[PDB]
């Protein structure tokens, strides 16, 4: 009937165009009520230090502190040498350092030739 | 535009070229061409600073007008006839590179057509 | 002024225009000038009379100090520390004066380029040449030393200059 | 200054004044306390476009969760002045 | 982060989390102050197609008038000591070759 | 109290600029340059009285 | 001497002076967004003067007053250029941001 | 912003959620208030044509085919209202906002002004303390074993007691604090 | 001066903003009027174009496509 | 930069054509003005564009001003759709808008006159690239389009704000201010066209139909 | 020069006499009379140093550097006394100690007129840091980070050492002034090549070169606030000083031998300056941000003009200010909520102002905003190296947008947003925080208004 509307991975698919939520089951009702309650026994949890009177300072979070360790401290243990990861290394860690080495002596050598010649133009070129 | 759809859809051949112009010689179809004289000297236009750009045939009445200016400085409005005689001989330089425009074309499209007729000529 | 000595520093002879109405209207430009003389100009005076005033009761002299020459690192032999000591001190000291003397001139052309307004490109050519004899000159002397210069390494470099030039006028003599 | 300090009988009163602008409300029969399915018999989309005139009249947005629950011109009175705390 | 639901009673609303849930591991890149990926009313690869073109065809279309130029029909501007050859450069001991305009 | 924003807001740093400027900065060459003033045919030098002459019989297409 | 420059120096200068009095007790009444706006009406008609010597006689200067420091062969100074592009849009600037400022007073009362 | 949400939307709920973005769209596009009626009037006709539908399926069909075309025709630039999360009066005054435990921490001298607002405020935090242990107790005795499963309080039911959690709602710093 | 809200009516305006907003209007109007009267060439050019096709062969001067 | 100017002035004209956020389009209007700015400096006409950004500061500044007077007036309101009939709810505003959106668009003998027609008629007359002046005719027109349609919107036909009326402009701050940009926006182009020395070789010679091609294209 | 060397010496037993209140005081005035003292040496001449004695001289690339430890040490005894209030008083006399003597021997270091008393005295700065890092370090990681920062030292250095004994069994000397008077041409062999390595090594990772800089933000982020200090301040200037000390004798091999470690710096410094874009520890950004600096240093060091020496010293100095700076500003926060994770405190600007303030001016520095010398360094560097080649002006320009970006980002972390509601713990700022923050930040535009004394001697 109308043009369709494709997402993409930095435009994805609105709520409301999405074919599974439109097709439900009894079992999809009873993950939500699942999910309902887990995210109200954690509010519950937060809620109720929030509003201590006798709670002073800094409501320690285990996401965050299992965010920040997952991303800092838990990389290493997990790593494995694989061909995909080694293959990565190498290309992002030697790739870059020999294309500009290569860049910068092909410069280098044009310049020192053309200085040799004697046709540089170099007139003024008193600082360096 | 109508110089521009000419020579950029019809025939280009008899269309001058602005970058390379003129491509005849200033005495060929004069028989005596007068040198344009010029009535500022270098060291006037010099002193008076003109511009680079300002420094054409048409300097002495720029010098007169800056004169003015300065001299009546608070009535702003009372040099009206020294910007009108620059503007005026400034649209007769402008009318005389029209004037240069408009022989060059003849002069081109005369040339060809000329050249393709006496061609013809020693083809028969 | 007398400040400085106006043979290192020259100017034109600054000619400027006699004023010449052609108005009835006055001009706001002259009485400003009045006002701000008037105002400004006369207490900043006062006031530096009063200091000029006070500083010539107490006059007293520095002055500037000479030094005289030492044998060159062409004079030195090759482990004689001494020499080489005096020597790399008076390369050091004439280096300093010579980027003086760009300096100087490099002042002299900006002055022109300020002071000839639209004209800059032809009335101040003479200085442009100045700047670029003294910039080649220079740029022969000290150019490409890099850090850790030394009296050693200009030495070097003016004698390969000596005999590349020596074996181009040689070979163009065969010529 | 800037706009005057909000109040309640303003609100309950302009409150009223949109309801019985409404062709379907009875004016006489229209209270404070008066439901909207219940003593008026109207239906979910009156009570939607009710909402509307409402956020179109005061000049904010109600959110679609609180909008649901308001039944009677009291509750709305409630929320407006919970929402932009007005007190007297 | 901007795809979130905003009328929610968010325990960080800035950042709109709630304490205890998981944080996704690019969370820092999606903090709304950043990367967004909230849905578009027009599709992507659609955008971009036009986008592209939009660009390409300025580009081609500059190019071409390059190539097309427009002008008045005047000949060139006319300056009378032989192009102010002492005025643009000076050098006064050459004796230039004279460059001569004529009346018309 | 009625102009005194004028006194030392205006007066006071003019006079500590004029000071500076014509005291200290002109003792040095080339830390005032301004560009030299039109000359035009006719005018008259105020130092030398030089009279620039007039500028080559007008062709008057009037 | 000439006041184009003094007057050119001092239109900049008196534009820092309520930067100063910032830490001092005008900061902290309500007179100070009236004290700024009249230290720029005062600083734009200050200003209109460069401007009338400018129309006049063209007159045009710089000004290397301060030498921060001198490298091997650059020289490098608190020069500024008082051409005719700043002579002209200093004034444009002041008068702009003068009834900025008159508007800012009543737009941002509640601020 | 207030209500507890539930586990899920409802048929009924979703389809007046579509009908209100419906109208405030159509109200984008037509800006004049007559052409907006007639408009809106249109789609109040066209909303409840099917409004006795006793096969959910085909409501749910009805519904998916109502929400292409709105995001097919919706306006790129709708109108917000100036304080809502897409306006330009969102997070405005957010900076302005100072919670009021900082109030702990003024010294004295500063406490010296205004003495009877901070008799009133150590009046209303002898009240806090003096309640949460019974806030505490309530919460625990209505809560279900297996824990909250919606995030809905209940209110208070005894004597003089106050209900669960409130200190953090009642003294919400303001919508224009400065 | 104190306005007060009105309440879907018509807002109150005071005599003063009406004249200096006429004034204003005026103002232009006459100024734009003055000028064009004073400056038409300014806007409809002063000097004529010519045109090029009325310029005789002699004052342009080529040859009668004879040499 | 003769291209970079053209396709920015063309690309924010019509960007601002179909904006609703008044702020939106004073912005898209400024960018479209640097547009031009830059066109002219690749036409190697500098003074023109200085010209040009000392005429312009007047009347974009009080536009601005007349915008933010609205946004105020209407409770902090912005979106040009739920502002109704101004015309006579506010005088001052509605004549300083009027006049300053005349100014932009080129209207013979005010500010914006004295920069943007020498512009326009120095382009037309030039050895430049004929898409960057095709370009730049387009954008002159879409110029005058989005200001008809600030002025349509904004000032022309019925209410449509929240009907608690606290329009009030009755205040001698904004009214001063407004009033001394408008006095600018009004004179300054032809005192400060007045008063500076020829900078630059002025077009005397053109034909009838391209001296007029910036009036043609606004009035379409 | 013993004039300053013999009170260091004696404010160690100053320190060890003072009554158990006292210590604080006492240290912090005389520590300061200290830095008044050194100023004087900035009084420098124009074409050779003060040689004191037969065993100190001073130059005027190390007279800058001895201020700065100098003024350093004071501002490391400030920001030490919040957190070490508990301590025993035998306790903080050693910490006290610790520092001292890390002064004392930077001191001397700074100052030795031979290489083999250079090298002893910038190896011996090991064991003070190494034992405030591992003893009064807050977290178990610190152990590991003394033995990162420990032997990646020690593996570079050990060469070192032979080459310079070498050398004195070839030239005769380790002389500074007899090596400069005496330089002669290091020819092209696989000796020579190996001889430039050695000497190049130990700097290269005191810099650090990236690849080599592991060690850094274990090092930084584990140690104390005067730990942290003093490692991003002065520490990292060791192998700056060093490789220009020792660059004299390498010539003109390194005209070639250094395309490895430009090539290592130039990419490095994009990478650490992309590093600190997503970083969710708040140390951490800093440390990379002088990762970043000193790849800046070291390529400016490396290509050898007198531009870039310039723009490497002034560089050196405006950025061990700026870290310290950092440092303190964050390890505020830290005091405050007992945690270096960045978002977890948010809107800082509402409830501290005035150390916004001072966060907003640490970072408009740290990005190089003109006229401070960070930029001066910085653009010195940058033209000396667009001199060296054109296409440099690319990759340089690349780090210049991205620096700045992530220095804002921080700042819009930290003290924008709104505030974390459930912190309730956030004292007003004590005198002694913004004491601290004003004496890093005034001695920067101070400098700024004089900057021909931290341009080192090529000026
Ligand atoms: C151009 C200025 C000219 C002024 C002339 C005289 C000024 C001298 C200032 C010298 C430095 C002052 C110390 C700075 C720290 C302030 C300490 C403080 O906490 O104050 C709170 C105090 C009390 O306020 P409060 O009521 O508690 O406020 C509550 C909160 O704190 C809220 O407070 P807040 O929100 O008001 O925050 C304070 C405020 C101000 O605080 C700052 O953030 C600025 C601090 C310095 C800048 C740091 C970044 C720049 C890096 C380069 C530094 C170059 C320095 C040059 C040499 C300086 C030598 C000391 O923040 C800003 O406004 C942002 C600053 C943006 C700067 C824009 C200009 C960038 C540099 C442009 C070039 C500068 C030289 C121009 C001339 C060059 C040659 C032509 O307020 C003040 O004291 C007034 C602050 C005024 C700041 C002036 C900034 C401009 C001057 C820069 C250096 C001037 C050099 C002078 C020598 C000649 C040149
Ligand atoms: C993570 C970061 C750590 C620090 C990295 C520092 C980088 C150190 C690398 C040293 C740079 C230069 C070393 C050698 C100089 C020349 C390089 C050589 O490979 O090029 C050719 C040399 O030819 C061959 O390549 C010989 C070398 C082959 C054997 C070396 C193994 C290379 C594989 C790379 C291993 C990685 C080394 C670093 C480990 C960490 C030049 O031809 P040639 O003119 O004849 O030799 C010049 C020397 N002469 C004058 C005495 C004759
Ligand atoms: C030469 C080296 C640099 C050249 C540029 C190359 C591309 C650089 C890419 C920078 C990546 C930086 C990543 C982190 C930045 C901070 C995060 C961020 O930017 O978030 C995006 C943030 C949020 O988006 P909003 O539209 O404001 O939405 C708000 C309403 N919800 O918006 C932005 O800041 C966008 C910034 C990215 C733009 C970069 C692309 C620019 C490319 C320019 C190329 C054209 C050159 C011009 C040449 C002219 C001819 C001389
Ligand atoms: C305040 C009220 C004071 C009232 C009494 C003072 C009245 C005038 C007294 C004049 C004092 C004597 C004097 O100024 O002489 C000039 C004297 C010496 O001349 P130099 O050029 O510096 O010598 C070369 C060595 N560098 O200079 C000075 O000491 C005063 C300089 C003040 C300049 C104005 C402010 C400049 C600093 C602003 C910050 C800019 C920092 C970096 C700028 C970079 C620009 C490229
Ligand atoms: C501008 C571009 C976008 C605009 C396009 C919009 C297009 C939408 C028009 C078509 C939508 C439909 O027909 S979809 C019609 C949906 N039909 C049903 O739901 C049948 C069962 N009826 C009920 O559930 C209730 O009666 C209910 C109707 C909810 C009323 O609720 P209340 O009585 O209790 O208030």
């Amino acid at each position: 009937s109308f043009p369709k509307y494709k997402p993409s991975r930095l435009a994805t698919l609105p709520a409301t165009l999405d074919p599974a939520e439109y097709d439900i089951s009894p079992e999809t009702r009873k993950a939500q009520a699942e999910r309902l309650a887990i995210r109200s026994r954690l509010k519950r949890e937060y809620l109720l230090q929030y509003n201590d009177p006798n709670r002073l300072g800094v409501i320690e979070d285990p996401a965050l502190i299992r965010w920040t360790y997952a991303r800092s401290a838990n990389i290493y243990p997990n790593f494995r040498p694989t061909p995909k990861t080694s293959l990565l290394g190498a290309l992002f860690g030697i790739g870059p350092l020999f294309f500009w080495y290569y860049v910068f002596k092909t410069d280098r050598d044009k310049k020192e030739k053309l200085i040799q010649e004697g046709k540089l133009d170099q007139t003024f070129n008193i600082s360096y | 535009g109508a110089h521009l759809a000419r020579r950029y859809l019809g025939d280009a051949s008899k269309e001058p070229d602005p970058l390379r112009m003129p491509t005849f010689p200033p005495d060929y179809g004069f028989p005596e061409r007068k040198e344009r004289e010029m009535v500022a000297t270098q060291q006037e236009m010099n002193d008076a600073q003109l511009m680079l750009q300002q420094r054409d045939y048409c300097a002495h009445y720029l010098i007169q007008l800056l004169k003015c200016k300065r001299d009546s400085f608070p009535n702003f409005l009372a040099c009206k006839h020294e910007q009108h005689d620059w503007d005026y001989c400034e649209h007769l330089d402008y009318v005389k590179r029209m004037k240069e425009f408009e022989r060059e074309r003849r002069l081109l499209q005369r040339k060809k057509r000329r050249e393709q007729r006496e061609a013809e000529m020693a083809r028969g | 002024p007398d400040s400085w000595d106006k043979d290192v520093y020259p100017e034109p002879p600054r000619r400027t225009p006699a004023p010449a109405p052609q108005t009835s209207l006055p001009n706001p430009v002259t009485y400003l000038t009045k006002i701000f003389d008037l105002l400004v100009d006369r207490p900043v005076t006062l006031a530096r009379e009063f200091i000029e005033q006070q500083h010539a009761k107490n006059r007293y002299y520095y002055y500037h100090r000479e030094f005289r020459r030492v044998p060159d690192i062409t004079e030195c032999e090759e482990k004689d520390i001494l020499c080489m000591f005096e020597a790399e001190m008076q390369w050091r000291r004439d280096y300093k004066v010579d980027q003086e003397i760009v300096n100087i001139i490099q002042e002299r052309l900006k002055a022109c380029q300020q002071r000839e307004g639209e004209s800059y490109r032809q009335n101040c050519a003479k200085e442009l040449e100045q700047f670029t004899q003294v910039s080649k000159a220079f740029q022969d002397r000290y150019s490409d030393l890099g850090a850790h210069y030394s009296a050693r390494k200009c030495l070097a470099k003016q004698k390969q200059r000596m005999l590349a030039e020596r074996k181009a006028a040689k070979e163009a003599a065969a010529a | 200054s800037d706009a005057p300090p909000l109040t309640l009988e303003a609100i309950k009163d302009r409150v009223l004044y949109v309801l019985k602008l409404y062709d379907k409300i009875d004016p006489e029969k229209l209270s404070v306390n008066s439901h909207f399915m219940k003593d008026l018999g109207l239906d979910s989309l009156d009570q939607v476009e009710i909402i509307m005139a409402m956020e179109d009249e005061f000049g904010f947005e109600i959110p679609d969760i609180d909008a649901e629950k308001l039944m009677c011109p009291q509750e709305i009175v409630d929320y407006i002045a919970d929402k932009k705390d007005v007190y007297e | 982060q901007q795809e979130r639901d905003p009328w929610y009673d968010w325990d960080h609303p800035d950042l709109r989390l709630n304490w205890g849930e998981p944080i996704h591991w690019d969370l820092d890149m999606y903090i709304r102050n950043r990367v967004d990926t909230s849905p578009t009313p027009v599709s992507w690869n659609t955008m971009c197609k036009h986008l592209f073109g939009f660009v390409a065809f300025m580009l081609f279309m500059f190019w071409v008038g390059e190539i097309y130029p427009s002008y008045q029909p005047v000949g060139p501007k006319q300056y009378p000591y032989n192009d102010l050859y002492l005025e643009r450069g000076g050098d006064p001991t050459k004796e230039p070759e004279p460059v001569v305009h004529y009346e018309i | 109290r009625h102009s005194i924003f004028a006194v030392t807001h205006v007066l006071i740093p003019v006079w500590i600029i004029h000071y500076y400027l014509k005291y200290h900065v002109t003792a040095k060459p080339y830390t005032v340059v301004e560009r030299k003033p039109r000359i035009f045919p006719g005018d008259t030098i105020l130092e030398t009285g030089e009279v620039i002459p007039l500028m080559k019989e007008f062709p008057d297409q009037h | 001497m000439n006041p184009f420059a003094s007057l050119t120096l001092t239109t900049l200068t008196i534009l820092t002076i309520p930067i100063m009095m910032s830490n001092s007790n005008i900061y902290k009444t309500n007179l100070y967004p009236n004290y700024v706006k009249t230290t720029v009406s005062y600083a734009f008609t200050l200003s209109l003067v460069p401007l009338l010597m400018f129309m006049h006689t063209g007159q045009e200067m710089i000004i290397s007053n301060w030498h921060w420091m001198t490298l091997q062969t650059v020289e490098l100074s608190l020069s500024f250029k008082m051409d005719y592009f700043s002579v002209m849009f200093i004034p444009v600037a002041l008068f702009v941001t003068w009834s900025i400022m008159e508007f800012s007073m009543w737009y941002m009362h509640s601020d | 912003a207030f209500s507890a949400p539930a586990a899920y939307l409802t048929h009924q709920q979703k389809v007046l959620r579509l009908y209100k973005r419906a109208l405030r769209h159509l109200e984008s596009w037509c800006v004049h208030r007559d052409k907006y009626r007639y408009f809106a009037c249109l789609m109040r006709a066209r909303f409840d044509e099917h409004k006795n539908e006793k096969d959910m399926v085909k409501a749910t069909q009805l519904l998916r085919q109502a929400e292409e075309e709105f995001w097919y025709g919706q306006h790129p630039q709708p109108y917000i209202f100036p304080e809502s999360p897409g306006g330009t009066s969102y997070e405005r005054y957010e900076c302005y906002k100072v919670p009021e435990w900082c109030l702990d921490d003024w010294h004295p001298s500063e406490k010296a002004m205004y003495p009877d607002y901070f008799a009133k405020r150590e009046q209303w935090k002898r009240l806090r303390r003096e309640s949460w242990e019974r806030e505490v107790k309530q919460l625990q005795e209505e809560t279900p074993p297996g824990g909250p499963r919606t995030e809905a309080l209940p209110p208070a039911r005894k004597e003089g007691d106050l209900p669960p959690l409130w200190w953090h709602i009642v003294t919400r710093p303001r919508e224009r604090p400065m | 001066v104190h306005i007060e809200p009105r309440y879907r009516q018509f807002p109150q305006l005071t005599r003063s903003q009406l004249i200096q907003a006429e004034f204003f209007s005026a103002t232009m109007w006459f100024w734009i009027l003055w000028r064009f009267w004073h400056d038409s060439d300014a806007v409809l050019g002063h000097f004529p174009y010519p045109d090029p096709s009325q310029w005789t062969d002699e004052e342009l001067g080529i040859l009668p496509d004879d040499e | 930069t003769l291209c970079l100017g053209a396709i920015t002035t063309l690309f924010t004209a019509l960007c601002a054509i179909t904006q609703n956020d008044i702020k939106k389009i004073v912005a898209f209007s400024t960018s479209s003005q640097l547009g031009l700015m830059m066109v002219t400096i690749g036409i190697n006409q500098p003074h023109l564009a200085f010209l040009h950004i000392c005429m312009h500061a007047f009347f974009k500044a009080m536009l601005f001003m007349c915008s933010g007077s609205i946004i105020h007036s209407l409770n902090d309101e912005q979106d040009i759709r739920k502002m109704g009939g101004l015309y006579k709810a506010m005088p001052f505003t509605t004549t300083a808008l009027i006049i300053g959106s005349l100014a932009l668009t080129g209207m013979p003998y005010l500010t914006g006159f004295y920069s943007k027609d020498l512009i326009i008629e120095a382009v037309n007359m030039s050895y430049t690239n004929a898409w960057a002046l095709l370009m730049t005719l387009i954008a002159t027109s879409l110029t005058a389009a989005y200001s008809t349609r600030i002025i349509f919107f904004a000032f022309l036909g019925k209410p449509r704000f929240p009907p608690l009326v606290l329009i009030n402009e009755n205040n001698p701050l904004l009214i001063n201010s407004i009033k001394r940009l408008l006095i600018g926006s009004i004179f300054a182009g032809f005192i400060i066209s007045n008063n500076i020395p020829p900078m630059t070789v002025p077009n005397t010679t053109m034909p009838l139909y391209m001296k007029m091609t910036a009036l043609i294209v606004t009035i379409m | 020069m013993l004039k300053i060397i013999i009170p260091t010496t004696m404010l160690l037993p100053m320190t060890w006499m003072s009554k158990h209140n006292m210590i604080w005081i006492n240290a912090t005035v005389h520590s300061l009379l200290i830095s008044l003292i050194s100023l004087s040496l900035l009084n420098q001449l124009g074409e050779n140093s003060l040689n004191f004695s037969l065993t100190f001289f001073s130059d005027s690339l190390s007279a800058p550097l001895l201020v700065l430890t100098t003024w350093l040490l004071p501002l490391m005894l400030m920001a030490s006394q919040s957190h070490l209030s508990k301590e025993t008083t035998t306790r903080k006399k050693l910490y006290i100690t610790m520092l001292i003597l890390l002064q004392l021997f930077l001191i001397m270091t700074f100052t030795a007129t031979e290489l083999i008393l250079f090298y002893i005295l910038f190896e011996a700065t090991l064991v003070p840091t190494l034992i405030i890092i591992t003893r009064w370090g807050n977290q178990t990681e610190r152990l590991n980070a003394g033995l990162y920062f420990l032997f990646y030292t020690l593996a570079g250095s050990l060469p070192l050492l032979v080459a310079l004994v070498y050398i004195q069994n070839t030239t005769g000397s380790l002389n500074f002034l007899i090596i400069h008077y005496w330089s002669h041409p290091l020819s092209n062999s696989w000796s020579n090549i190996f001889m430039w390595l050695a000497c190049i090594m130990a700097f290269m990772v005191k810099m650090p070169l990236y690849g080599l800089h592991l060690w850094l933000p274990k090092a930084h982020v584990e140690a104390p606030i005067a730990g942290s200090m003093v490692l991003a301040a002065v520490l990292l200037k060791l192998g700056g000083y060093g490789m220009m000390r020792i660059t004299t004798i390498l010539n003109p091999l390194t005209n070639y031998m250094a395309y490895p470690f430009l090539m290592l710096s130039m990419w490095g410094m994009i990478m650490t300056s992309s590093i600190c874009l997503r970083q969710t520890d708040l140390k951490s950004l800093i440390a990379y941000s002088s990762v970043s600096h000193m790849a800046l240093v070291i390529v400016a060091i490396m290509i050898q003009t007198p531009w870039s020496f310039m723009g490497a010293t002034a560089l050196m100095i405006a950025h061990g200010l700026t870290s310290s700076m950092l440092f303190c500003l964050a390890n505020t926060n830290y005091e405050r909520v007992h945690s270096r994770t960045m978002i977890l405190a948010r809107g800082l600007q509402t409830l501290l102002p005035l150390m916004a303030t001072w966060w907003l001016v640490a970072s408009l520095t740290n990005l190089a905003l003109p006229p401070s010398i960070n930029l001066i360094g910085e653009l010195f560097i940058i033209t000396a190296s667009f001199s060296w080649s054109n296409i440099t002006i690319i990759l340089m320009g690349m780090n210049m947008m991205i620096t700045a970006l992530y220095s804002l980002y921080m700042l819009i972390t930290t003290q924008r947003g709104k505030y974390t509601h459930h912190i309730n713990n956030i004292k007003p700022s004590f005198t002694r925080e913004n004491a601290l923050m004003a004496l890093h930040i005034l001695p920067l535009l101070l400098l700024t208004l004089n900057p021909k004394m931290i341009l080192g001697p090529l000026y």
